[PDB]
């Protein structure tokens, strides 16, 4: 067997900080890791998915900046570059990550783990398998895309790694789920000139953000030519050696689209099952999450979890968040996963971003509030992007004009939002914004005018 | 070191918050810290 | 003879926002105006030239996106086109003002204005010539372009304004004057196809800003065929009634140079000459500046002072701040001006913010000073943006963590500035926004990493 101070399964972005914070408290870590380092983020997730987003826009723009006077003729996509171009952005990334694993001396180990007790993991690697027995032990193996029975994916059949590696431009797209991931890749493929249908199960797209930022949404996907079939019932696919056959009832009507790719982003179920965590006594949640206290410790004390397995927004922050708190607990380092809020950014055409309460939410929890909203029509920034869609919305509480959450979709709001973040973490109130002289003339200079209409 | 808004408060309450309570915590003066200075005496 | 109690003039972004909150406490306010509402920056100012920089990126972006493999053919432009887009914007954006004020119900008054006395102005309307009683007065009058010696005007050589309207793409144009206005107009025209040749008379273009930031600019005008030449000294110019010829002297060597319009943008002076302040008591310095107070208000109690024509940075926010407390101060209301910073913004290829203090304008103001600087080739969603050559500085007094200045160049660099902005006006430290979870994958999150660093 082999024995290790602080045993870490998994390299995505709350494994590696993880390890990597362990490591710099004088602990002696191993991370064990089966396929690439980086995790989901770097290789299928957050990377390649902006670096495509981002492909696509700089195609919408150059064959749409008519009303400017600009006009090209014949706008091309060499996706083969595209692919090219994506790929060696994630190597630089997951070129880091192996670099400052190494660099603080973390033994990195290619395999498969597996809990044989509460304190020991068979690690399998090819037809060789190394007992290891910890001191402390941090599971962060991450999430998947769920298979839905009869939508089996196969070579036509996609998840959100298929749709990211596709080799050219399909003609057509069907898309199952409506959520950031499934919108994301729906809007890109959109840009490039595929023609697609997103069906949602559920009123409405996008679940979480409020139903005025997916209005927008949609009115812009529209003018895209994406069709947005909600309350659909996808019923299964006939897959033809040459396109798919999507069929699916939508308010008692059923109707059938041919496609080339069907892309089903319905979720992501944790990587918590054949693990061991039963056999161990790990106490996982309804939904197969594990529980963990405020230090992200599992029912078994030298046991913690971290990441997309246990409860909150799967994000990538979270991760390397909770990811830091394990270590430091684990160091004694006293600490505690009291953060105040997580901004969540959606890489929409409009895009989108909310950090703190939503009106809603805040209103259901008893909290007595007011909503500020500013039209990025009325800002001369906005308008000289020639992009007049969206606002900001700032909801603070009415005792005190604390602000506690905010919610942006236009341009660049996955940037703006870094400014209402910092208010709201340090309890600033509408009226410190006001008083704050912003940048001229600019996006941000919203955020100045929606707490001036707060007060 | 204090926030726009806490300045803005000793303005209107015609105090000099060059010298006002620092009341610590980040070792800034609050608006408390203003009021301290003035209900207090 | 017309009676009125708070009398504005000028309707610029001081001038308009002033002559609405004394509305606001219920002041009559009547504004004078000579020309259009909004003044220089919605007219010929902030706008326009914003506007004229949008249309010149997305054609630099359409013809240049190599990278990504996308590949147009035959991109045209149309100049004319491209003016008229940017005319509407400001049309737009002027009506609003003009709707601000009647709907705040503000007398409108269009004319030329002369202080005939501490309580009496009188407004020159060509052969018309009225006279406004006032209890209490705002100037807001603004500043006007510098004509160099041997450079006179004419419509080909040009000011700003004149570059804002050219009608065409000019084959050439040479800059005079290497400043955020000079380098803005410079590079949209060099976007666009036009000859650019920049000429500044110090050692550095972009000289209120870090010689590293300038390099990165510098750098990236060359790669377009801008031919910079520092530490000249230009000498005339010869309208050769069909182009220019222009002198200049550099490294004792003189030379000249032919192209189709000649840019003159080595500053702006006040509008406070021939305005008869001078007779009515009005303070100011050799230069033109009016000597103004905490409260904005000038030698003569009742008669304030706002924007380009006292001290500080030639914003319009800055304008539009002084505009407030100014009314403040009349009503009762006990303002003063009380900020700890002001943000600058340069639409330069790389675009670049900075707010508070430079490293070196720190440690030269007698601070012990750390700076932590972060590059945006490790930022993710910098390298899916495909634009590299960045970076942020943090200047952090040593003595208590606390951010008192900060650079940032790289893309939306002006958005990504507030942040560090609302940071520095509220006193926080690198420690405060270092635990301030950002979003992933973004720019705005590069603060969080170079706080991090700061650490
Ligand atoms: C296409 C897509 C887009 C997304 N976009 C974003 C976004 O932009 N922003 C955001 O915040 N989040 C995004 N996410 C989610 C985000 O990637 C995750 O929240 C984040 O990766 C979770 O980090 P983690 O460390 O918990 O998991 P992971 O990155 O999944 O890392 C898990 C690692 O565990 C390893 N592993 C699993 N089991 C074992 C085992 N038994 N032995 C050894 N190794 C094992 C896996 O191989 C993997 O490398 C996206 C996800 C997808 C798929
Ligand atoms: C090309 C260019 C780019 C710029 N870019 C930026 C930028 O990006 N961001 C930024 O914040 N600032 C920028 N500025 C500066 C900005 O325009 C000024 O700081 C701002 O307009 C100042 O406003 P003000 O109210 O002080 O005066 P102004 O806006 O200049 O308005 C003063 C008004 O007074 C009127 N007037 C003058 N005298 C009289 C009189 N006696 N009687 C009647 N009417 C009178 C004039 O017609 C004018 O309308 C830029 C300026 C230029 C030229």
């Amino acid at each position: 067997a082999i024995e290790t101070e602080t045993l870490v399964v998994g390299a995505g972005p709350g494994g590696y900080v993880a390890a990597i914070r362990a490591a710099q408290l004088g602990q002696k870590v191993t991370i064990v890791e089966k396929g690439n380092l980086g995790g989901v983020c770097l290789n299928v997730g957050c990377i390649p998915s902006k670096a495509l987003i981002s492909a696509s826009h700089r195609y919408e723009q150059a064959k749409h900046s008519e009303e400017m006077g600009i006009k090209a003729e014949n706008v091309t996509i060499d996706f083969a570059k595209v692919q090219e171009w994506k790929a060696s952005v994630v190597k630089k990334l997951t070129g880091g990550v192996e670099g400052l694993l190494k660099g603080n001396k973390v033994e990195i180990v290619k395999g498969e783990a597996y809990f044989v007790d509460a304190n020991t993991v068979r690690v399998v690697n090819g037809d060789s398998a190394q007992t290891y027995t910890f001191k402390n032990a941090i599971i962060a193996t991450g999430s998947r895309p769920i298979e839905l029975p009869n939508f089996k994916f196969s070579n036509r059949i996609l998840d959100s790694t298929g749709a990211l590696n596709l080799g050219e431009v399909p003609k057509s797209l069907v898309v199952i789920g409506g959520g950031y991931i499934g919108i994301e890749l729906g809007t890109a493929y959109a840009n490039f000139g595929t023609k697609v249908t997103i069906l949602e199960g559920a009123g409405e797209i996008l679940s979480g953000f409020e139903k005025q930022m997916a209005a927008i949404i949609k009115k812009r996907l529209k003018k895209k030519g994406v069709e947005v079939v909600t309350n659909a019932l996808a019923k299964g696919a006939e897959e033809r050696e040459d396109g798919v056959t999507v069929t699916y009832e939508a308010n008692g009507e059923t109707k059938t689209i041919d496609a080339d790719y069907v892309l089903v982003t319905v979720g992501r179920r944790p990587n918590t099952d054949e693990l061991g965590l039963e056999q161990i006594g790990i106490k996982m949640t309804n939904r197969g999450l594990i529980e963990v206290d405020q230090q992200c410790r599992t029912s078994v004390p030298n046991i913690f979890a971290i990441g997309d397995i246990v409860p909150g927004p799967a994000l990538a922050h979270k991760a390397s968040y909770e990811g830091k708190v394990a270590a430091e607990a684990i160091a004694g380092h006293p600490s505690a996963v009291d953060y105040v809020a997580i901004p969540a950014v959606v890489f929409s055409d409009p895009e989108c971003a909310s950090v703190g309460y939503f009106e809603q939410q805040a209103k259901d929890e008893g909290i007595d509030v007011i909503a500020a909203k500013f039209p990025f029509a009325a800002n001369g920034r906005a308008l000289a992007l020639n992009d007049t869609d969206g606002f900001l919305k700032l909801v603070v509480r009415k005792e005190d004009g604390v602000i506690i959450g905010a919610q942006i979709i236009g341009p660049n709001a996955s940037d703006m939002i870094a400014e209402l973040g910092l208010a709201i973490e340090a309890g600033m109130t509408a009226e410190d914004i006001a008083l704050t002289i912003h940048a001229h003339p600019t996006l941000g200079e919203i955020a100045m005018e929606a707490a001036e209409v707060a007060l | 070191i204090a926030m726009p808004s806490v300045r803005k408060y000793a303005r209107e309450k015609g105090v000099d918050i060059r010298l006002v309570q620092g009341t610590g915590k980040n070792g800034r003066v609050l608006k408390e810290d203003i009021d301290a200075f003035l209900a207090g005496g």
